[PDB]
């Protein structure tokens, strides 16, 4: 949201001196004179880098900060004397930023400074190049800082890769000058024996290794994944390693970003993950229904190719419909809620799906017609409306 | 096998639940197809559609 809003027009500028903000049609002097947009995303921004402070400062410190501001403001607020130290209750930048010098010893002013000083967000381009020689990871992350919105970003940047031997971290000094980080890559020899592959939690699980190339271990790449800085990723990697990531990833703004990317890709392997993403209870219910629109809109790119039913018929009705009957929906029980949500956004997304004519097939439109007629809730505890308001959508 | 002994006989049954849930669906969007439509016309009434 905030860096839509910021590359859109100009940039939230949290503290400002006192104008100091030229870009855009009011005045930020006030309250009263912001765009509701704006304080919107006023808001926003603030709370993003207040986590970003505890990214810097642990959530322990940062509690700490806080109960230290409650205290002082609970001592003053129980005296009598008008204002000698009724202000205690009042709260500053300086006096924050004191608060937090206090508590831990560190400081946070370039941090300040960046993000609160400086109003903008960062854009990062980035693409790899495995050296099989040398065995080298070669990233090559450049920025585009010549748009309205967008700042240079110097500081430090985490990346994760994830290679045959597991994950890991490695933390890059992106430089004004720097366009080239080498970082080291470890073995192959998970794919000498069939081993299982350790992921970013301590569990480990068994991947189709056919599609990874012969010579690199790494399956993916993830710059800055902890979403430490405030920042709009476009990350080139390759299909099977955005298709690795949807799968077998313990993340879910990974998972997510990779349906995202798998868009532009749309080969049978990525509607193949997709579909195993879509069929995977265990998986987060947001990156199934994110899974639907987007197995939608492949399955309308690779019409000419497409073998069988339609996109995500077969699996509603393997889902959520009667074992003896495929057309007959299942009577509503939902008492899930999250095979509650993924069946209202099925027919959604299945309702995108268009001919090689552009008109929406007419097995779709009987399937979301016997959907709404053989609909029967008179028996879960739960109503229906917004089901049936998402069969009208 | 008929003149001096007797046994009852019933109606056929419909326990099938793909016929039960076809009848079952269709009465009811045909008694709310009636109630909509007997509602709209004693009353007042709008169109999508001009003199419809």
């Amino acid at each position: 949201k905030i860096v839509a809003y910021e590359l859109k027009t100009g940039g939230v500028l949290l503290h400002p001196i006192f104008n100091p903000a030229s870009h855009l049609h009011f005045s930020i002097k006030h309250p009263h004179t912001l765009s509701w947009e704006y304080y919107s995303m006023f808001q926003c921004k603030a709370h993003l880098v207040m986590r970003l402070i505890e990214n810097r400062i642990s959530m322990e410190f940062m509690l700490q900060v806080f109960n230290k501001l409650l205290s002082l403001a609970s001592t003053a607020s129980s005296q009598k004397f008008q204002s000698h130290m009724w202000s205690q209750m009042l709260v500053s930048t300086s006096g924050f930023l004191k608060s937090i010098s206090n508590v831990s010893g560190k400081d946070i002013q370039p941090l300040i400074k960046q993000w609160v000083d400086q109003s903008g967000v960062v854009k990062f381009y980035g693409s790899f190049a495995f050296n099989r020689k040398r065995n080298v990871l070669e990233l090559e992350i450049k920025q585009d800082y010549t748009s309205p919105g967008t700042q240079k970003y110097v500081g430090p940047l985490k990346v994760t890769v994830q290679e045959l031997d597991g994950s890991f971290n490695h933390t890059l000094q992106i430089e004004e000058n720097s366009l080239k980080h080498d970082i080291p890559c470890h073995s192959k020899s998970r794919r000498n024996k069939k081993k299982k592959i350790p992921l970013m939690n301590g569990e480990e699980v068994d991947m189709d290794l056919s599609a990874m190339d012969a010579d690199s271990p790494l399956l993916w790449i993830r710059i800055d994944p902890d979403m430490s800085v405030l920042r709009k990723v476009e990350f080139e990697q390759a299909d099977f390693m955005w298709q690795y990531q949807l799968r077998y990833e313990r993340d879910v703004v990974a998972q997510q970003e990779s349906i995202l990317a798998l868009e532009k890709f749309p080969t049978p392997a990525s509607r193949l993950a997709l579909t195993d993403i879509l069929e995977q209870e265990q998986c987060f219910y947001r990156v199934r229904m994110s899974a639907c629109f987007c197995l939608a809109k492949i399955a309308n790119s690779m019409v000419s190719t497409w073998t069988g039913p339609p996109a995500m018929k077969s699996l509603f009705t393997r889902m959520f419909c009667c074992k003896s009957c495929p057309n007959i929906v299942k009577t509503n029980n939902f008492m899930s809620f999250q095979s509650y949500f993924l069946q209202k956004t099925m027919p959604v997304a299945m309702a995108l799906l268009r001919d090689v004519h552009n008109l929406c097939p007419k097995e779709v439109l009987t399937f979301i017609l016997d959907l709404i007629k053989y609909n029967d809730n008179r028996k879960n505890k739960f109503s229906d409306n917004y089901y049936r308001a998402e069969m009208i959508d | 096998p008929h003149t001096y002994i007797k046994t009852p006989t019933y109606r056929e049954p419909v326990s099938d639940y793909q016929v039960l849930r076809e009848k079952a669906a269709s009465q009811r969007r045909d008694v709310e197809r009636a109630l909509t439509r007997f509602m709209a016309k004693t009353g007042e009434t709008q169109s999508l559609f001009k003199d419809d």
